[PDB]
């Protein structure tokens, strides 16, 4: 839908807002329709990984932490060693998982700009295409791999990706508020009790 | 003069457009287009260097080095004045720089083809070259009235820009033009290129 | 004689503002530099005037590639007294002000032509720049 009647149905009192007018924008001249999609899509990706890194940093930092060792070889674990914070933990890890884990969230990535009518080229922001054709591999899909969530018949599936957003910006507030209060002493009133350094954060190796 | 539909007249000096020596006048539309390209480059190229005179009087400067061979960090350049840091930039540098630069301009002559020198001028306009100017849509949220106001004020701001940047590099050079007695840097008020 | 006239005109006025800011300014770090033209050329390395004559006779051998004759030139009846083409901002296409400024191009060649010379006689007399030799009289 339009970006008025989107706005309207995130928020009614705030309803659209563009200080930069990027929505209107002609990103790599490809189109205000095509560049409307590609910054619909970041914003739900910048939404899910957002909402993904808070539960992560609130289940890694709390100390929950897994058995089947990442190592090898019967090595010492140096992201399992105390109460260390979790931009820490990654830093840790061995150089070997963090390339790896980029890699497999790249694979993702490719992926999703693969399959499926591309979000710029007339396809829905956000929808993560399936698993298919793919010689020799069958697996789950990303959205949904026990499929449990049909249903929805096209009037709560809106309303329901409304509240993603929602709950996407929230959670990009909530994480790097997480992050400035960790490396900005007094950034938020709350959130002092987070360690006072966490590392570059923005460097992965 | 030829210089009325033009988008230059100010609210200053009045809304009569100020060319008391009627250089406007002497030419064709395609020499007035001429000017009005000078003009909007020499604006640009004045807001720039203004923005530039003061990062380097601030000190602000990226952190590296200009080139891992010759031992020039932006760190050593920075102590000098505001042209010796050009002066001080390597030759390769300021070759590749110049390049990127004259390949722009260059572009910009061709690839416009409706020539700010011919029918259906356009004389500013660098638009057409994708991806040059405003690669971020920013004034794609603007109407034709503000796009007016907003052209008005570039060519306002791009003129006391081109002022101010002759000012700050002739003021100490030449004591006593500004009245202000603020120290000045020091250093030349013009460099060669190479 | 037109075309000589001009010629000389545009070479006079180009070099009595060089000649009379010559003494005031100098071009960045360049070697030789005397403040009076004369000793200037004497002290000036002779690998740059020769590059300028260079240039200088580059520009005059193709503007008038085949052309160097009182007849060969204007033996084309289009091509007209001092009209050699070089108007890259296109003033002659208005055709109201080409009298105008036909008639100051010539008028200014001429006053720059007894300028220069009065300027180079001045610094023979007096062995001083220009303005120095004219700021001694008052
Ligand atoms: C390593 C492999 C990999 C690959 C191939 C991609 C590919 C993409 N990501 Mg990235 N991404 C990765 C890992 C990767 N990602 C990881 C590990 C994360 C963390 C979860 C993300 C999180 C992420 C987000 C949140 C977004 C992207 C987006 C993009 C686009 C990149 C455009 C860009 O700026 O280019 C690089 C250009 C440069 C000038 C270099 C910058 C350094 C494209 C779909 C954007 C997208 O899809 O927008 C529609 C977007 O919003 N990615
Ligand atoms: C705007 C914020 C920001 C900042 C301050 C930094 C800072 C840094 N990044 Mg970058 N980085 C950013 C955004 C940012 N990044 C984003 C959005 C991405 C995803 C595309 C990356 C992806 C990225 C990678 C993959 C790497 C860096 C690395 C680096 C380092 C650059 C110097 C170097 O050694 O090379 C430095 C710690 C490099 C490094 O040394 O990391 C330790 C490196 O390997 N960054
Ligand atoms: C080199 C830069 C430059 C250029 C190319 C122009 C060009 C123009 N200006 Mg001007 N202008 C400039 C700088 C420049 N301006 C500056 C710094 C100011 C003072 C802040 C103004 C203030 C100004 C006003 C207020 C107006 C114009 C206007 C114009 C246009 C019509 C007059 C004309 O024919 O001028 C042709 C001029 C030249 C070819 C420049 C040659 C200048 C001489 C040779 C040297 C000057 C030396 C200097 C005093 C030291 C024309 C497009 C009018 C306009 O836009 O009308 C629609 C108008 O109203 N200008
Ligand atoms: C007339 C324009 C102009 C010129 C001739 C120079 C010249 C110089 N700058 Mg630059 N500079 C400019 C504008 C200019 N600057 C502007 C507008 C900014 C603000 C963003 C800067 C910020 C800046 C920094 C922070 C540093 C330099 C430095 C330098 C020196 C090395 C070259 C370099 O790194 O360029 C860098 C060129 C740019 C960053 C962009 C130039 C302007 C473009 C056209 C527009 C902006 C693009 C993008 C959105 C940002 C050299 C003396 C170095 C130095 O000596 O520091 C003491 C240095 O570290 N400049
Ligand atoms: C690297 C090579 C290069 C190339 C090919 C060009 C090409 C051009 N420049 Mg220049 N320009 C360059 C570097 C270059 N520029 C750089 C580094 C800057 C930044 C300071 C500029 C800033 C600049 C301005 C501000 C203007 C030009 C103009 C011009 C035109 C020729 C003017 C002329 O004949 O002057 C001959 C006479 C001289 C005194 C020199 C043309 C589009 C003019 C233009 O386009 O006018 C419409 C113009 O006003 N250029
Ligand atoms: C008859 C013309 C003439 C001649 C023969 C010379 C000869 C000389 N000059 Mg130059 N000079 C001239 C005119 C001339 N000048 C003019 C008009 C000026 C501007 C005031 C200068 C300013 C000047 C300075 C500041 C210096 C010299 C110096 C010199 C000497 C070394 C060469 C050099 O560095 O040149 C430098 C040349 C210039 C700075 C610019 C020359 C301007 C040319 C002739 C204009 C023609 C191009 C045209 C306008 C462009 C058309 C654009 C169109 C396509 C749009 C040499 C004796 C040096 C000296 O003193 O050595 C003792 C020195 O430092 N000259
Ligand atoms: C643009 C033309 C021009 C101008 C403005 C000047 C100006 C000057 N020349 Mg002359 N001069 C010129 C062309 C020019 N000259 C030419 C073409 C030559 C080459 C023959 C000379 C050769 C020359 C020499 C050899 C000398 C001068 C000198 C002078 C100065 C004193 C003249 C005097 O007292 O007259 C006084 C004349 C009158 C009061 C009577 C004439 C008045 C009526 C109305 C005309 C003066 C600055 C002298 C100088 O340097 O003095 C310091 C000097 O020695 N000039
Ligand atoms: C200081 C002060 O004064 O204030 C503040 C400042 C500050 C820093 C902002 C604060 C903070 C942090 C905040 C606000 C953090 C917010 C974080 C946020 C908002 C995190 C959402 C995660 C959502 C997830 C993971 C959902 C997954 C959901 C999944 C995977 C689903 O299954 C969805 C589903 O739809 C499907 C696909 C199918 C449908 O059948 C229906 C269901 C539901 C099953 C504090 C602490 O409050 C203090
Ligand atoms: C009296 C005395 O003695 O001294 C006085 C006078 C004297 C001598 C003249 C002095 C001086 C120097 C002066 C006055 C110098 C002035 C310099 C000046 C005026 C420099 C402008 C730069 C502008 C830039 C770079 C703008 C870029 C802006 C860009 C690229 C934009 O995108 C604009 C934008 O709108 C768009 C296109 C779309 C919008 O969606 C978004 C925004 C809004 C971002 C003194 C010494 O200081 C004080
Ligand atoms: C204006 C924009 C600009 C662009 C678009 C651009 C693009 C590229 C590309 C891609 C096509 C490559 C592959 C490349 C490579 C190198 N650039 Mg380069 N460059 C630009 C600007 C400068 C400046 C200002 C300097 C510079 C340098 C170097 C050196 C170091 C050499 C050395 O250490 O000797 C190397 C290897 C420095 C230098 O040459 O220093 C003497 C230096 O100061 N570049 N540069
Ligand atoms: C062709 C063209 C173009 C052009 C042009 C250009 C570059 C034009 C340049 C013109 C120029 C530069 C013209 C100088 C005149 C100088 C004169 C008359 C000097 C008199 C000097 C005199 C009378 C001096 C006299 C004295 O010194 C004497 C003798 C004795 C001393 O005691 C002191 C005094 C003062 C008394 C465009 C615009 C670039 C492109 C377009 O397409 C068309």
């Amino acid at each position: 839908l339009t970006k008025e009647k989107l706005a309207e149905k995130l928020n009614p009192a705030i309803g659209y807002y563009d200080p930069l007018g990027l929505a209107t924008a002609d990103f790599w001249s490809q189109g205000n329709d095509a560049t409307w999609g590609f910054l619909r899509h970041s914003e739900i990706k910048h939404g899910r990984v957002a909402m993904a890194a808070f539960v992560g940093f609130c289940v890694q930092s709390n100390g929950i932490h897994f058995p089947f060792d990442f190592q090898g070889g019967g090595v010492s674990q140096a992201q399992y060693a105390a109460g260390l914070s979790p931009p820490e933990q990654w830093d840790a890890l061995p150089f070997a998982a963090k390339a790896q884990i980029i890699l497999f969230i790249g694979f993702l990535e490719w992926w999703s700009e693969f399959g499926g009518q591309h979000y710029m080229r007339g396809g829905q922001p956000g929808k993560y295409p399936e698993f298919k054709n793919i010689p020799l591999h069958k697996m789950p899909n990303l959205f949904d791999p026990l499929g449990l969530s049909k249903g929805l018949s096209a009037e709560q599936r809106e309303t329901k990706l409304c509240a993603e957003i929602n709950n996407g910006r929230l959670a990009m507030l909530g994480v790097f508020g997480f992050y400035c209060a960790e490396k900005i002493p007094g950034s938020v009133p709350l959130l002092s009790f987070i360690k006072p350094y966490a590392g570059e954060i923005m460097g992965p190796f | 003069s030829a210089a009325d539909g033009m988008e230059g007249i100010s609210h200053e000096t009045g809304m009569k457009t100020w060319d008391p020596l009627g250089l406007a006048d002497l030419g064709s539309p395609a020499t007035l287009a001429f000017f009005r390209h000078a003009e909007l480059k020499h604006c640009r190229v004045a807001m720039a260097a203004f923005v530039g005179w003061l990062v380097a009087v601030s000190g602000v400067h990226f952190p590296g080095l200009c080139s891992f061979s010759e031992g020039v960090s932006f760190e050593d350049i920075s102590k000098l004045t505001p042209l010796e840091q050009w002066a001080a930039v390597p030759a390769l540098g300021k070759a590749q720089i110049l390049l990127a630069i004259g390949i722009i301009e260059h572009n910009s002559e061709w690839k416009i083809k409706p020539h700010y020198m011919a029918a259906g001028g356009k004389p500013g306009d660098l638009k057409g070259l994708k991806s040059f100017w405003d690669p971020a849509g920013l004034t794609s949220k603007m109407s034709a009235a503000k796009l007016e106001r907003q052209r008005l004020s570039e060519l306002k701001n791009g003129r006391a820009a081109m002022i101010g940047i002759i000012s700050v590099l002739i003021a100490h050079n030449v004591p006593g033009s500004i009245p202000l007695p603020i120290n000045f840097p020091a250093g030349p008020s013009l460099i060669l290129p190479f | 004689a037109r075309e000589a006239e001009l010629k000389h005109g545009r070479i006079c006025m180009l070099a009595a503002p060089g000649y009379f800011f010559q003494e005031f300014f100098q071009l960045p770090g360049f070697p030789g530099y005397s403040p009076n033209g004369i000793e200037a050329v004497s002290s000036v390395s002779p690998e740059a005037l020769a590059q300028i004559v260079i240039f200088m006779s580059v520009i005059e051998y193709n503007s008038n590639l085949n052309k160097w004759t009182m007849d060969t030139m204007f033996a084309d009846p289009k091509r007209e007294p001092g009209n050699l083409g070089f108007d890259p901002l296109k003033f002659g296409e208005n055709k109201n002000t080409r009298a105008r400024l036909e008639m100051a191009e010539l008028k200014n060649g001429r006053l720059a032509m007894l300028a220069f010379s009065g300027m180079v006689h001045q610094t023979f007399v007096t062995g001083k720049p220009v303005w120095a030799s004219l700021q001694d009289i008052f």
